[PDB]
Formats: structure tokens, sequence, C-alpha cells
């Protein structure tokens, strides 16, 4: 997890101003791209747009509005906000990829709560584990067979901090990228049957309660497509 | 009776190793993107005969790229954008001069191969990854298949046509 990434923790607007959300990069990654992700109110987050320093990557999110744009120079990557509506009053996240193959590592920061004044997932879990026991959840799919092989399926998860926190990540194959932070004890797999991503993640602790989502990504696209996230809370 | 599998519709798949897949290029532009989403991203563009230096937009895994192209020789140009990892920007690895509008792509040896250089001469080139069974491959053009034991004739093709 070498790039590290700042973002305010707070950040306020009046309505119908304009509002510049920042992420900055970690020195020696200036070439980098990250995501922007808005979670609204009593929601998972969801992807809003990719910058480098070149401006926006891909298209943009579902939803997102012509009031979003977006921009990068030197270490800094910017979301702005003109117009700003009240539906704007969020929480926006940075993340970031590192490395490729074996030491692949997703990145994110630490969000920003902004105040103002097709592919569905769905994910299964016990709601309540009790510690060192093993949290099983599983997500269902339904816009796309798992057999295809042209999807990457990632899991991130919202622990105390409130910022995101990605833990691993599964190929059509059932080979895997995991986060060290978690020592061997996550298991992902892959259902090709039923159309079913697992997860199993040994002797848990309380730093283990969390909200746990299912990300899609499509090999020949650049948004992102969450679950709605599975709430977990260790006894 | 046929060498040739095919012709098979444009579509996106995960192909067989062992497996040469003869691409047709009818018109200009993305004639393949295959991505295993880790360590092996490639893209090939076309660019017909006889084309002066101009700025062209071009789609490559959902992200705009407008290129400048130079065309001065009587064949197509088909050009080859890889990188290697998610942060990573796209370069121009390998080019293919060919007056047949054929490109061929095959998993193999735990590798990628192509075909570049100017035909009737061009020749096999390789690709190093570590996740060849996760590569997958959206081909925009009809395409044949031919076994690896057969990669003479995909050769021949490539290099004179039909």
């Amino acid at each position: 997890s070498q790039p590290v990434l700042t973002q305010p923790p707070s950040a306020s607007a009046s309505l119908g101003a304009s509002v510049t959300l920042t992420c900055t990069l970690s020195s020696g990654y200036s070439n980098y791209k990250v995501d922007w992700y808005q979670q609204r109110p009593g929601k998972g987050p969801r992807f809003v747009m990719r910058v480098g320093t070149g401006g926006i990557v891909g298209s943009k999110g579902d939803g997102i509005a012509d009031r979003f744009s977006v921009s990068g120079s030197g270490l800094n990557r910017s979301l702005t906000i003109k117009n700003i509506q009240e539906e704007d009053e969020s929480d926006y996240h940075c993340g970031a990829d590192h490395g490729s193959g074996d030491n692949f590592v997703r990145v994110f920061g630490g969000g920003t709560k902004l105040t103002v004044l097709q592919v569905q997932l769905q994910e299964s879990g016990p709601g309540l584990v009790k510690p060192s026991q093993t949290l099983s959840l599983t997500c269902s799919v339904s816009g796309v067979s798992l057999s295809g092989g042209s999807y990457t399926w990632n899991w991130i998860r919202q622990p105390a901090g409130k910022g995101l926190e990605w833990i691993g990540r599964i190929f059509t194959s059932g080979s895997t990228n995991y986060n060290p932070s978690l020592k061997g004890r996550l298991t992902m797999s892959i259902d090709t049957s039923k159309n079913q991503l697992s997860l199993r993640l040994s002797s848990v602790t309380a730093a283990d309660t969390a909200v746990y989502y299912c990300v899609a990504d499509y090999y020949y696209s650049v948004p992102d497509v969450w679950g709605q996230g599975t709430p977990v809370t260790v006894s | 009776g046929s060498i040739l599998d095919g012709p098979y519709q444009p579509t996106t798949f995960k192909p067989p190793n062992d497996y040469w897949l003869l691409i047709s290029s009818n018109t200009d532009g993305v004639v393949y993107e295959s991505t295993n989403n880790s360590d092996f991203w490639t893209a090939v563009i076309a660019v017909e005969p006889h084309v002066s230096q101009t700025n062209r937009q071009y789609v490559l895994f959902g992200e705009n790229k407008q290129f400048n192209v130079e065309n001065s020789s009587d064949k197509w140009k088909f050009f080859e954008m890889f990188k290697g990892s998610s942060q990573s920007d796209f370069s121009n690895r390998r080019t293919l001069t060919s007056n047949n509008r054929l490109v061929g792509m095959l998993k193999y040896g735990g590798r990628v191969w192509t075909f570049h250089g100017e035909t009737p001469r061009a020749t096999t080139d390789s690709s190093n990854t570590a996740d060849l069974n996760n590569i997958s491959i959206i081909i925009h053009s009809e395409f044949y298949i031919i076994p690896r034991s057969q990669e003479s004739k995909c050769n021949e093709y490539i290099n004179n046509g039909l």
C-alpha cells in the first residue's frame, strides 16, 4: 500500500455556490489516476468520475449531474461541484490502484463529508458475529454470468474511522489478490454455477465491525458497480 | 474441409489456449481490445492506406483516446497500443503493415502472440503475462479460428490473404 491519499474530513458549501473537493497523493505518484465516489445519506458509495492530470478518464457514473467536473494537477486531484444542490450533501471518497499482478493493492482516502448550507449486486451476511468466529458473506449477482470472464469482483469494507478499506478481489478463474493487512485470514471464492461471490474471514475481532460491499469491475469500462452492503457487528 | 473456422460474429469472450484468432478488418478504427485487468492491456487500431497526419478518436477500454495517425504506405497499418498496469499509460508497442487487413492473436505458453512487421514478411512476437487464463477479448470484426498446430497456414493468410 505504497501511495497515501489525503482527503480533508469535512467540507462546507452554500446552495448554488461552487465547491472543490480534493484528494492529494503522496510523493512519487504524480501520474496516478484516482476514482471519486459519492456516498449519499442512507446509501453506500457509487462511482462518480476517474481523473488523472489530464482530466476525466472514461465515462462518469450513472446519475452524476453535469454540475460535476473533475481535474488534476501535480499531486492534486479535484472534484468540482457547481450550482450545489442539497442532494449533493454526501460523503466523497478517493480511491486508487497501485501495482499489477501479484502485488496489486487498492488504497482509499479518509473520506470528505460535504455538508450543504443492468448489473445488480446484493450482499448477505450474519449481521452479528462473535469474536474468533469466521465471518461468512455472500453476494448474489444478477446482471451477468460469473462464467463470462470479463469482470473482476472486489470486496470493500467501511469500518471504524468511516473510510473505505479494500480487502480483496477475485477473478473469473478464481485467482485472488488480498490486502496484506488482513494476514491470511481472508479467503475469497466464486461460484460459477450459482452466480455467487463468497467471502470467509477467520478470527474476527471488533476491528472487523464494518459494512461490507461487493463491487463489480467490468474489464472494458471505467465506472464501478456497488452493492448496497451488508452490516457486520462483531460481538 | 476447412482451415478457416468461421467467420464468427464480432463478440466478447475468453478464447481457448493454443488457437489463433484471425481477425478480418473491414474499416478503420479499433479492431479489438483485450485484457486480463491485471498486467496485460492491448488494443489494435486500423489506419487505412495513404492517410496524412490527422487526429482521430478511439474508445479503448471505455476511455476516449485522441491519437495522431500517419499512414504513408500503400498498405493498411495496424498499431498495437499496450499498457501493463492499471495506472500505466498506453504506448505503441507493435505495428503490422498489411494489405490483407488481417491481424492475429494467440494465447500459448504463458504468453500472448501477435503478428507484426510488413507483409508478406510479418512475424510473431510475444508478450509475457502472469495471468493468461483471465485474458479476454472484444473483437469488433468478424474472425476465424485456427489451431496453433496449423500456425503455418495462419502465417500465410496474414502475409498473403486468401
